């Protein structure tokens, strides 16, 4: 089928910014791509159709340019409305695919993230079935990265995350990694931890406890 | 552009439109334009219907509208039928009232185009005779 | 011109799945429309699986799932269905019904998306939420601030509200959304950073409502004592 | 600078002329011949028109008149091909029915007995039926005859058919249109701000009746008075309201039909031996529902005269029994009742179901057509009809004495009436594709 290519994922930006948004794909498509906005529980709408002609009742200063494999969105004066998700779908061929997205936000100081790590109580180990949190707090930017360490060694799989809307108050952002396991696989090791690094930590925060203590 | 969905005004949707609105509505009414006392009326209405097509392209048969939708003709418009502004008898009236409002000088138009373009292609004739 | 989706909200795993879209066809217009599905999950790109027009009735399946997916459609009533034959758990997702048609008489594309219906493919039913405290630990007094709360798990349906000290403590509470896990129940977590000086002084107490099965839980939250 | 004329080639202009309608159905023996009428589209195409204002006008359209034409010539065809009852105008000695009778029933019906033919020319054979007092007239134990021997003999209904009212639809051919109203307030007669090009008419149910209208269309908000002129009194006056009452009429006679050679493959269906008990054939009508709707109309009715005036509902004014009781089919069976009991209350500024008894009468000449009459069948089992009234027909009273106490009676001879209150929305115009607006081209000269 053909792939979607589109940069970056999440990006800062103040109101009235100059910003782009590039969109590559995996074959000629010329100028059969198509350009969305998505808020949280509204559907998407169509800013620019065929790459470069505004679409009636969105905004003029949305724009858009370039062909072929490349394409890029730009946006002449940010404003607070446009705070949502972009995609950018293909129409030249069959399968119709969308983008990777881009989220764009409020831009301010970088804050380092406030790690902590929950142990699972002996009721939910009792119960079948444990769950270890890892919470983030007060961090910008959006973009930043938590894995799970078992003994010592990386691990993936079994691990679900959950983000909530921006805070309207301070600007900042909660992260919320929940590592779902058995109670055979949890009793099975003994050293459990998560990692954490983002543009406001120097060096890698690393939260690790031990079943016996 | 592979799902792209095309649709168009419908049958007699312009009524209410411009002159100029309305021009772009031809080819739609145009196209949409075409026991046994049963079947002889149907029979007898389809037939009326078909002499009554035969009958309005032969009257543009013999003006210089052979087949075209759009045509001039060479005849200039006088103002004793209509004397209207072209910028509003083309952007303020409908096709209904217009035609309301000159209904009595349609037979001296048609008239006058027969035998104006009798004398054209007479005309014609002569110019090919050098 | 509006489009509207319906059908089950909640359906069991295995079976064939039904949605219906609505269409109010645009006044005065005689042609052709587009037609077509598209499901977008939480926190994930959308996904189109298929297409067709209203006149022929050419039906465009996506290569990935056209074992599954059928598209269908009547004049008669004017709807057209979706049906998804062996639904798993990652079929849950938000389904949008979308109309493509270019009007050549205003030269606009008329791109209209319907609001979309969330369908849940899990075999769970209604019951009671699971609370169980997310203590900090004992190691962690040393920081000026520590984070506590509570997690819900084991529970089915949507919407359940956390609070804190009864409503009264706001600041600093983060209710994090439902993530639907692997054994088809819901789970979440709130949690609440607070100072280490009112560790031991202050009785905090989360309260966890749900409407569905009208469920009342009450948790104090501490630190274990060694 | 001057101008050129230019003739256009497929302009929407509109005409007011007459043509001839085709009939259509889903194509689902049939029911009053529905084969001759072609398919139906599936998806009918509706067009609203925007900007425009164009006049409509009831009582003057040459569509009602070419359904009560297209139904007189689909009754012919369909009466055609059945056997022609004309022999049985004989001596029939008749005696009254005393078998549990009742004192309302009592007298209506007689058992006759005579000699009929049968399949073999020079034999007869003596048969009993059932005729009701409607169908016989008496001859000066006695002699009486059938009211239709000393008028034009007809024909009887196949029990192969029913008088199902299936909805038709009326489409017009190629260079024609038709127009419909889509305001929900429109006027009698006047300009309608919402008009609609469609294919053709919607389902149109060709239900017969001469006193209350029956299973039509539905108002779009509130009840609404139709008259060509309100003021003249010899005009009918066509009420409809949205919200219908539900009628309930039965024949507990549980008769059975006997068949009887009459001739060659010619059989004769009379009435035989009732049994179980017998009783009068009645309908029931809801009071409450009905003094709602009498009052909605009282209360649409008042604005069209003075509001201090008042207004007085009476029963038929008399004449023939085509019009001065409601006449109706249901099941194949005619009932003639008695709707005094409907119109009898007064309108003055500012456990619960009627009953009215029906008449039953087999020798019906439908279409006010004096000759070609219809011998109805006898229908086995009880019959049971079930149906919403969505109109009535009223008309004033003469005299109207210092514009006070108005007295509105039901009537209406004429059939139109009941499609006048369905094709009123509906209307047919002649598209001319001719125009010759001009403009500054002046055409390549050779
Ligand atoms: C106004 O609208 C109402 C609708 O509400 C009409 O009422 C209908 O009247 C017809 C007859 O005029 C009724 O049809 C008869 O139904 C009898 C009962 O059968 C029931 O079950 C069968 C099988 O499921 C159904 O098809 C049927 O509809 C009933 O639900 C039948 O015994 C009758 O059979 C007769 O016709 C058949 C051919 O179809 C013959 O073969 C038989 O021998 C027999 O002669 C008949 O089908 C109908 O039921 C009524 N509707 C309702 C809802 O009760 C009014 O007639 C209509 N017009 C007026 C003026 O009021
Ligand atoms: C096109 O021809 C028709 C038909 O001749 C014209 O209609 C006619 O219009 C005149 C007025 O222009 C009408 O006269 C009216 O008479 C009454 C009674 O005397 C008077 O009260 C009015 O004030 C008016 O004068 C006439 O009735 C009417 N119809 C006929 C049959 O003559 C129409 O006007 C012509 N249109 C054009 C643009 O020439
Ligand atoms: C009916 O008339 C309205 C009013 O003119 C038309 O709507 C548009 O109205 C704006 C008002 O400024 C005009 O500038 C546009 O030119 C109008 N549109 C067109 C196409 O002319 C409306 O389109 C008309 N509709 C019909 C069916 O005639
Ligand atoms: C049916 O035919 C019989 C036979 O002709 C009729 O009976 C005759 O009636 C007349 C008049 O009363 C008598 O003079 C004859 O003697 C009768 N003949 C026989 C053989 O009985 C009878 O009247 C006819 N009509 C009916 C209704 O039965
Ligand atoms: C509707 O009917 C009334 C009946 O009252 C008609 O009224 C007549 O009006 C003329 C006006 O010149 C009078 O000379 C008559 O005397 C009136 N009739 C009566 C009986 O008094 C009215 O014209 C009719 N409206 C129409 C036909 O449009
Ligand atoms: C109508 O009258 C006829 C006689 O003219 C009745 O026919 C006979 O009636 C007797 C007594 O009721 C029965 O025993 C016979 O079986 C009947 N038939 C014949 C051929 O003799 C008939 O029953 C009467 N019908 C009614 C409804 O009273
Ligand atoms: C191909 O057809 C679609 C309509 O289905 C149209 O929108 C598109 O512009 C066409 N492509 C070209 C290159 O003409
Ligand atoms: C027609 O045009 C002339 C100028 O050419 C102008 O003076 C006049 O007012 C116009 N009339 C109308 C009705 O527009
Ligand atoms: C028979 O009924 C008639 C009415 O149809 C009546 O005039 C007559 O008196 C009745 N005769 C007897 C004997 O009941
Ligand atoms: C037929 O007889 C009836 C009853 O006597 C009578 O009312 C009617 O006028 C007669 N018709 C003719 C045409 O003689
Ligand atoms: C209907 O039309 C008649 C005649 O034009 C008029 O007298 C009457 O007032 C109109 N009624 C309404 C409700 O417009
Ligand atoms: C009418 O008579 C028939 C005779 O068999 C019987 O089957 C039927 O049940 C009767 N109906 C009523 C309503 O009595
Ligand atoms: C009509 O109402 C009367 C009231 O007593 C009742 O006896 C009769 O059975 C009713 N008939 C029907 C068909 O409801
Ligand atoms: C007529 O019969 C129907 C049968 O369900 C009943 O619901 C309705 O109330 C009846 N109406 C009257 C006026 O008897
Ligand atoms: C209709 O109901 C009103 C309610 O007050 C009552 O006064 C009136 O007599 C009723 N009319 C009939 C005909 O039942
Ligand atoms: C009659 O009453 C209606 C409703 O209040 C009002 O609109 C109308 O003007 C009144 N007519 C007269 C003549 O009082
Ligand atoms: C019904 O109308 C007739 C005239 O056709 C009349 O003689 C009779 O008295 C009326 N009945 C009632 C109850 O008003
Ligand atoms: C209806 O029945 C009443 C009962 O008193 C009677 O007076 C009236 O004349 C009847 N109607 C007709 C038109 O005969
Ligand atoms: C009409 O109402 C009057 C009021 O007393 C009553 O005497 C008469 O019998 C009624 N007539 C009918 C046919 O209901
Ligand atoms: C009568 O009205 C009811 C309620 O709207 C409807 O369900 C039923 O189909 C109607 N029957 C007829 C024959 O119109």
């Amino acid at each position: 089928d053909i792939q979607m290519t589109q940069s970056p994922s999440s990006l800062s930006a103040s109101v009235g910014d100059r910003v782009t948004v590039t969109c590559r794909a995996s074959l000629d498509i010329n100028k059969d791509l198509n350009w969305y906005q998505q808020k949280p529980g509204k559907a998407p709408a169509l800013l620019i159709y065929a790459a470069s002609t505004l679409q009636t009742g969105v905004s003029s200063r949305f724009s858009g340019s370039g062909s072929g494999t490349q394409f890029t969105l730009t946006i002449s004066s940010l404003q607070p409305e446009d705070f949502a998700t972009y995609y950018c779908l293909q129409d030249y061929s069959f399968p119709l695919t969308f983008g990777g997205g881009t989220k764009i936000d409020l831009k301010r100081t970088v804050a380092a993230p406030s790690v902590f790590i929950f142990p699972p109580s002996e009721d939910q180990v009792k119960s079948g079935t444990v769950s270890v949190v890892c919470l983030l707090n007060n961090f910008y930017p959006r973009e930043a990265s938590v894995k799970w360490k078992v003994d010592g060694a990386l691990k993936t799989g079994n691990s679900q995350e959950s983000v909530t809307e921006q805070d309207s108050k301070d600007n900042t952002y909660s992260l919320s990694s929940t590592l779902t396991l058995s109670s055979t696989e949890y009793q099975s090791h003994k050293v459990y931890a998560c990692e954490v690094t983002h543009q406001g930590l120097s060096s890698p925060v690393t939260k690790s406890f031990n079943r016996a203590a | 552009a592979v799902g792209i969905g095309a649709v168009f005004l419908g049958f007699l949707g312009a009524a209410g439109s411009t002159m100029g609105a309305a021009s772009m509505t031809l080819t739609v009414q145009a196209r949409n334009l075409l026991l046994t006392v049963w079947g002889i009326k149907q029979l007898q209405a389809r037939v009326l219907a078909v002499e009554r097509y035969l009958r309005d392209q032969q009257l543009l048969g013999i003006w210089g509208c052979s087949g075209k939708l759009i045509c001039c003709t060479n005849v200039p418009w006088n103002s004793s039928w209509s004397n209207r502004n072209l910028s509003e008898i083309w952007d303020n009236m409908t096709w209904l009232q217009w035609d309301k409002e000159i209904s009595n000088y349609t037979q001296i138009i048609y008239g006058l185009l027969e035998e104006s373009q009798n004398q054209q292609e007479k005309n014609e004739q002569d110019l090919l005779a050098l | 011109v509006q489009l509207q989706e319906s059908g089950p909200g909640v359906v069991k795993p295995s079976e064939t799945l039904s949605l219906t879209c609505e269409v109010s066809l645009h006044a005065s217009r005689v042609g052709s429309y587009y037609w077509s599905w598209i499901r977008q999950s939480q926190g994930q790109r959308p996904e189109w699986m298929g297409g067709l027009y209203s006149d022929t009735g050419n039906t465009d399946y996506n290569p990935s799932l056209k074992s599954r997916v059928s598209l269908s459609r009547d004049m008669s009533k004017k709807q057209f269905f979706l049906n998804l034959r062996s639904v798993t758990a990652t079929d849950t997702a938000v389904y949008f019904c979308v109309s493509r048609y270019v009007d050549h008489w205003t030269n606009r594309r008329f791109d209209v998306w319907g609001p979309g219906a969330q369908v849940t493919v899990t075999s769970a039913s209604t019951k009671g939420p699971s609370v169980f405290p997310l203590a900090p630990s004992s190691r962690s007094t040393s920081e000026s601030t520590a984070a506590l709360g509570c997690l819900v798990k084991d529970y089915f349906p949507e919407p359940v509200t956390v609070s804190w000290n009864s409503g009264s403590l706001t600041s600093g509470v983060h209710t994090f959304p439902a993530v639907l896990q692997s054994s088809g129940l819901y789970s979440l977590s709130s949690v609440v950073t607070v100072p280490s000086s009112s560790l031991g002084t202050q009785t905090y107490v989360c309260n966890v409502n749900h409407k569905p099965s009208n469920t009342k839980v009450d948790k104090r939250v501490e630190i274990k004592t060694c | 600078e001057n101008l050129w004329v230019t003739v256009y080639y497929g302009v929407p202009v509109w005409k007011d002329a007459e043509t001839t309608l085709f009939c259509a159905s889903d194509a689902k023996h049939n029911v009053w011949a529905t084969h001759a009428c072609v398919p139906t589209d599936p998806n009918p195409q509706e067009i609203h028109l925007e900007n425009v204002t164009e006049e409509f006008n009831m009582w003057k359209n040459n569509m009602v008149e070419q359904m009560h034409t297209d139904i007189i010539s689909l009754w012919d065809q369909s009466l055609k091909p059945c056997v022609k009852l004309t022999p049985l105008c004989v001596t029939l000695q008749c005696t009254n029915v005393t078998n549990n009778i009742t004192d309302d029933m009592r007298g209506e019906l007689k058992n006759c007995s005579f000699n009929m033919t049968t399949e073999l020319r020079d034999k007869k054979q003596k048969v009993y039926s059932l005729f009701y007092r409607l169908d016989v007239v008496q001859i000066n134990n006695k002699e009486y005859r059938l009211i239709n021997c000393n008028t034009s003999a007809c024909t009887q209904a196949c029990p192969k058919v029913s008088f199902e009212p299936i909805p038709i639809h009326y489409c017009a051919p190629a260079g024609f249109a038709i127009l419909k109203c889509k305001d929900k307030k429109f006027n009698g007669t006047g300009p309608c701000p919402s008009v609609s090009t469609v294919q053709c008419t919607h389902g149109i149910k060709p239900v017969v009746s001469t006193q209350l209208l029956l299973n039509g269309s539905l108002a779009e908000e509130e009840v609404m008075i139709r008259s060509e002129n309100i003021t003249n009194n010899a005009k009918n006056i066509l009420v409809q309201f949205n919200t219908p009452v539900q009628i309930n009429c039965t024949r507990p006679n549980n008769n059975t039909r006997k068949s009887i050679r009459i001739g060659p493959g010619q059989a004769f269906y009379a009435t035989g031996d009732i049994i179980g008990d017998i009783r009068q054939a009645h309908c029931n009508v809801s009071k409450a529902t009905w003094n709602e709707t009498l009052g909605k109309v009282v209360k649409q009715l008042r604005k069209h005269f003075g509001n201090n005036t008042i207004i007085r509902f009476a029963n038929s004014s008399g004449g023939d029994l085509e019009v001065t009781t409601h006449s109706f089919n249901c099941g194949g069976e005619f009932f003639y009742c008695n709707t005094s009991g409907l119109f009898n209350s007064t309108w003055i500024s500012n456990n619960d179901s009627i009953t009215l008894p029906c008449r039953i009468k087999q020798i019906i000449n439908m279409w006010q057509r004096i000759g070609q009459c219809m011998y109805a069948p006898p229908i086995q089992g009880v019959i049971r009809c079930v149906s919403n009234i969505t109109g009535l027909i009223l008309t004033r009273d003469g005299g109207s004495t210092n514009s006070t106490t108005e007295t509105f009676r039901p009537g209406g001879g004429d059939m139109r009436d009941n499609w006048r209150s369905e094709l009123y929305k509906y209307k047919v115009v002649k598209i001319e594709p001719l125009g010759v607006a001009p403009t500054r081209c002046k055409r390549r000269v050779v």
